[PDB]
């Protein structure tokens, strides 16, 4: 009866909701949103990741294609060619030296942007999953973090090419996960339905969040360091806390049907958009749940977003093809 | 998975209205000092076309 | 007499440039309407608009005056313009045809054979060419060489007046090739239709509407054009009036079959409005 | 990586002669090109260039005709043709690569170089022509421009090469701020628009030599005299 | 672009912008198939007819210069839903049944069904094959095989009259059979939008790529046919 006595200190833990604190506080009324470029790959766009310095941004697409853009004039900088033709996701490196890209196969891949030669060339080839790579993120020019379709995570080492540590327990494949400000923990939300916290020093799952509807499609950190977002194919977009261990308030509406695909929050974490299958990108009010901006503009799935380090733009790409930076 | 149970268990919580006054307080710090809430001026931010 | 021809006309008019315009305003500001197979449309809804807005008009001046208010060389230019954008028309039609015969016939070689440099090529001929010979026709004084006295006695009884020599070219070059390449096309392609449905009526609808209303419009004219010359020019101009308003009747009611009766510029459309 | 340049030697006045620049060790058909003279007695001077596609190319005012310039990608060889050369063009060629993207770093690795005997431009000055220095103390270096060179975007477009006494030269600071690569974590450089400076902290045997001054603001690439040290 | 390097910087991005028109036009002339199959069945035989823990393979034939890329998907796990979707641009689903085995066939009535009705894979025509025919001769006159327990419905059967046989009634019987039996589940929904190819291969034949390219003409031609409300 543990799990019994989980929810039972659960309930106990809980004293109000987040619309009783947060109804004292005067609400943002209107955020209006338009397009300052487009920038214009063959196939569909799978993933996208801004840069540290603000400026770049690499976008993969399904030819097997890795472009890194210059997101102020709109020109070109980088065009990879990968060795397969099919890919998911693509991961820019903190210090602006590294990508990587992984996407239906059992490889990830490390392309070393600065050489003493004018060209990119693939430094790394981390193999040693079962099933497809549905993530990649880095934490320093040494270490990189991967999650599978084998139902697994796993922590590298690009230096030695050899695993270093490997998180297990989950039942389903994971999807997405999310890095903490501090590079000392993660998350990773799965298709059971159930987020799961990871922590890189002894390589153990340390906590659990379950009770959402259907499969995990994306997942992001909050700002803070406290707390998660995650989206999914259940048109419901939920937030959960890492101390107080509950479900709080959850951004729904009633005249949504399709999935979410990508969340991403803000800078001050005042605002959560998040995209859909119904070519849009809505925008909501952390605190009350109000839909305060719809961000139109795309005619086919939306799988991307981001905001930038400093908050000054977000860019989203979508399956026509376009990335389309708001402001 | 037992021992694994006994030390999800084993962890302490706090009051859920705790967590709430710090994301506000922490939201309205650093909310008027970036541009995808307070509308920045036209001549600071680099997307002008 | 006069008001209810008027008002017909400005009905027909106001239709060609509405209609027209449309089929370039929606697929200007779209971006999944772009494929190669739809800037020929746009092409002839420019040609169109641009005949409508600079020749009918004009054609109602000329219509119950039986004579010309402009200049003398003040309507060669007209006649000229007239000759050029009929012709385009027919062009733009004939290429649409070559388009639809290439896309189920080697339907795996489509994509590979008609990319937008040839629709470019396309366009550039179907609008140099009758450009060209209209002009030198028009402006050459070439249609009624060696009978300066015919047509010197037509104008005063009160234009566009075609000799033997000449007349049969214009009919040919116009006309006849056009309607030898679109028919047979059309009837590869119904029997190829036909099979399919059989393996498995919706292909006569089609076809039957494009090609009526395109020999409808046009074959009478020309018929009486090639008939005139050879005979004593009995034929009254009160049938030559109706002819070129079947001609000018076409062309308006070109776009609504072309970029209308196809699903799939109607949701377009729907979804812009 | 290396570059090796042939050709050069005595030359009567009046002929023609053909300068090669074969490169081997990079991907020679993404990278711009230059050219740059040295007199025995004086200093740099920028002669022509070419792109990566010989999409464009641009020449120096001094010889516009008499110089002309080729490119040769499947074989990654540099061609230079001289033709009615004068008493003039009788001093030390260098071939430089440069490439020109988002935070990149032109005008870095230079050739070996051959021998060779036979207006509104914006001008640089250096304060000093040669100091006495000690091997410990600190070092300040001064470079005087004729218009501000800070542009619109923020880039400050001013580069320090600091040659070797019998060696070619290299690069050191690019873009007024931006550290080279290979240079060691000592060197500095700072200005304001018109005037700038370049301080070197402590003081070894290696930095004896000439250091030079260079601007990339305009189609011109106008150097400065030198400041040697003993 | 008023700066100097600006022009260097706008000229490189324009070089790069025209290295994409030549892989544009390379890759809108190439038709890409996606290959499923079984254990048992003999995939691999035919895809080395044609011509490391790895996920993914690539295959390329070239008939009447025409480009086939051929997406087999290797050792995944076993659920197919997730990367699935992936696959939705794809001109047809090669799809390869062993009949010879009387019992691993029920699965595989289940995954047909489970790929016709997927809803990604709706509008994608699928191309079906099967293999090992002579073993299932050889253990249709060899007796001791009870087939009618396997399926009690196969004792009534009647080859319908269509059949083209190219030697024993009962092993056609059978054979249209299974025919029939994966014919059914195919008409019983679809609303006209994608079809079905049955074949008979043996083991190696090399007229196989032929069949596909035959196939493949057919769909595209249909495709056409209804976008013009010609059909
Ligand atoms: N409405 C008359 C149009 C026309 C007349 C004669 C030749 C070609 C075209």
């Amino acid at each position: 009866q543990l799990k019994n006595q989980i929810r039972d200190a659960r309930k106990a833990c809980a004293d109000a909701t987040l619309s009783q604190i947060t109804n004292n506080i005067d609400p943002v009324g209107r955020i209006q949103m338009r397009t300052r470029r487009t920038l214009r790959h063959l196939a569909k766009i799978y993933a996208m990741h801004w840069g540290t310095d603000s400026r770049l941004l690499v976008s993969a697409s399904q030819d097997g294609k890795l472009i890194i853009w210059d997101s102020y004039t709109t020109n070109k900088v980088h065009a990879i060619p990968l060795r397969s033709s099919w890919v998911m996701t693509c991961a820019y490196a903190p210090s602006g030296n590294y990508v990587a890209c992984g996407g239906l196969d059992n490889i990830c891949s490390i392309y070393n942007l600065k050489t003493r030669e004018g060209n990119v060339r693939v430094s790394r080839e981390l193999a040693g999953h079962t099933g497809y790579l549905s993530c990649c993120r880095f934490l320093d020019d040494n270490q990189i973090v991967t999650s599978s379709g084998d139902t697994t995570c796993a922590l590298w080492d690009i230096e030695t090419g050899q695993q270093t540590t490997t998180f297990t327990g989950h039942t389903g494949d994971v999807m997405s996960l999310s890095l903490a400000p501090d590079t000392r923990l993660f998350v990773s939300g799965a298709c059971d339905a159930s987020a799961k916290l990871w922590d890189v020093r002894e390589g153990m799952c340390r906590q659990t969040f379950t009770g959402h509807e259907s499969d995990i499609n994306a997942i992001c950190f909050f700002p803070n360091g406290n707390a998660f977002a995650t989206g999914s194919d259940d048109a419901t977009c939920r937030l959960f806390d890492l101390r107080a261990d509950q479900e709080l308030m959850t951004y729904s509406h009633d005249n949504i049907i399709c999935g979410i695909t990508s969340v991403s929050f803000s800078k001050s974490g005042r605002l959560l958009l998040a995209g859909y299958d119904d070519f849009n990108c809505n925008v909501w009010d952390a605190l009350k749940a109000d839909r305060a901006g719809v961000l139109a503009g795309h005619d086919n799935r939306v799988s991307c977003l981001g905001v930038t380090d400093d908050g000054m733009a977000v860019a989203t790409g979508s399956w026509d093809s376009f990335l389309k930076i708001w402001n | 998975l037992v021992e694994q149970l006994k030390m999800e268990a084993n962890i302490d919580r706090i009051k859920v209205s705790k967590a709430a006054a710090d994301l506000m307080a922490y939201c309205e710090a650093h909310a008027k000092e970036d541009p995808l809430l307070t509308p920045v001026p036209a001549s600071e931010n680099p997307f002008r076309e | 007499v006069r008001a209810s021809l008027y008002s017909l006309m400005v009905l027909i008019i106001l239709t060609t440039l509405v209609g027209n315009l449309i089929v370039i305003v929606s697929i200007s500001h779209f971006k999944q309407l772009h494929t190669p197979t739809n800037w020929l449309i746009h092409s002839m809804a420019t040609v169109d608009f641009l005949l409508g807005c600079l020749v009918m008009p004009y054609s109602m001046v000329r219509s119950a005056e039986h004579c010309w208010y402009f200049g003398e060389v003040f309507c060669k230019i007209h006649t000229s313009t007239d000759i050029m954008l009929s012709s385009a028309s027919i062009f733009h039609l004939s290429f649409i045809s070559i388009d639809r015969y290439y896309a189920v016939c080697d339907p795996l070689r489509y994509k590979a054979k008609m990319n937008i440099l040839v629709i470019c090529v396309m366009i550039f001929i179907s609008w140099s060419v009758p450009a060209v010979f209209a002009f030198g026709m028009i402006f050459l004084e070439l249609n009624f060489k060696g009978a300066e006295e015919i047509y010197y006695k037509h104008v005063h009884c009160r234009s566009v007046f075609f000799s033997k020599i000449s007349g049969v070219l214009t009919f040919m070059t116009s006309f006849y090739i056009p309607g030898s390449i679109m028919l047979c096309v059309y009837y590869r392609i119904y029997l190829i239709a036909k099979e399919q449905a059989r393996l498995i009526r919706k292909a006569v609808k089609t076809l039957g509407i494009v090609m009526g209303v395109f020999l409808i419009c046009w074959c009478p004219f020309f018929i009486c054009t090639v008939m005139d010359p050879f005979l004593h020019y009995i034929i009254p101009p009160t049938l030559n009036d109706v002819l070129i308003w079947f001609g000018y009747l076409n062309s308006t009611f070109n776009p609504m079959v072309y970029a209308f009766f196809y699903p799939w510029f109607r949701k377009a459309l729907k979804m812009m409005l | 990586v290396q570059l090796v340049e042939s050709g050069g030697g005595l030359v009567q006045p009046g002929g023609s002669r053909k300068l090669s620049c074969s490169a081997s060790g990079f991907a020679f058909s993404s990278f711009g090109m230059h050219w740059v003279r040295q007199a025995p007695e004086k200093g740099l001077e920028w002669v022509a260039y070419i792109s990566s596609g010989s999409g464009t190319i641009y020449y120096a005012d001094t010889v516009k005709g008499r110089f002309t310039i080729s490119r040769d990608d499947p074989k990654n060889t540099l061609f230079l043709q001289m033709t009615s050369l004068r008493s003039e063009d009788t001093a030390m060629y260098y071939c430089v690569r440069s490439i020109y993207y988002y935070g990149s770093s032109p005008f870095d690795f230079w050739g070996q170089g051959t021998t060779l005997t036979v207006s509104a431009d914006i001008v640089m000055t250096q304060a000093t022509s040669s100091v006495p220095v000690t091997p410990g103390e600190s070092v300040s270096i001064s470079c005087r421009s004729s218009k501000s060179l800070l542009h619109s975007n923020g880039n400050t477009y001013l580069y320090w090469f600091l040659q070797r006494p019998g060696q070619s030269p290299q690069l050191l600071i690019y873009r007024m701020s931006n550290l080279a690569s290979g240079v060691p974590d000592r060197f500095s450089g700072s200005g304001s628009g018109t005037a700038f400076t370049l301080t070197i902290s402590r003081l070894e045997a290696e930095d004896v030599g000439v250091y030079y001054c260079m601007q990339h603001l305009e189609y011109p690439l106008t150097f400065g005299a030198g400041t040697k040290l003993e | 672009t008023l700066s100097a390097e600006d022009k260097a910087a706008v000229e490189r991005s324009k070089m790069i912008e025209k290295q994409l028109q030549k892989d544009k036009q390379v890759y809108r002339a190439t038709h890409r198939l996606l290959l499923l199959g079984a254990d048992n069945s003999g995939k691999s035989t035919i895809v080395k007819q044609m011509r490391k823990t790895s996920g993914i393979f690539e295959t390329k034939f070239q008939v009447d210069k025409v480009n086939f890329h051929m997406f087999d998907v290797g050792a995944q796990r076993d659920e197919r839903r997730k990367w699935i979707q992936c696959f939705n641009d794809v001109t047809a689903i090669i799809f390869v049944v062993d009949s010879s085995d009387y019992n691993r066939l029920q699965e595989a009535l289940n995954d047909f069904k489970s790929i016709w009705n997927n809803r990604w894979l709706r509008t994608i025509s699928v191309i079906l094959f099967l293999n090992k025919q002579d073993l299932l001769a050889e253990k249709v006159l060899a007796g001791k095989s009870k087939i009618e327990d396997y399926f009690p419905e196969f004792a009534r059967y009647t080859t319908p009259e269509d059949a083209t046989p190219e030697e024993d009634p009962r092993v056609t019987r059978a054979k249209y059979f299974i025919r029939d039996e994966f014919l059914r589940i195919s008409t019983a929904s679809g609303d006209g939008r994608h079809y079905c190819y049955p074949h008979f291969t043996c083991s190696v034949d090399t007229e196989n790529a032929r069949r596909i390219f035959n196939d493949c003409r057919d769909i595209i031609q249909r495709m056409h046919l209804r976008q013009y409300e010609l059909l």
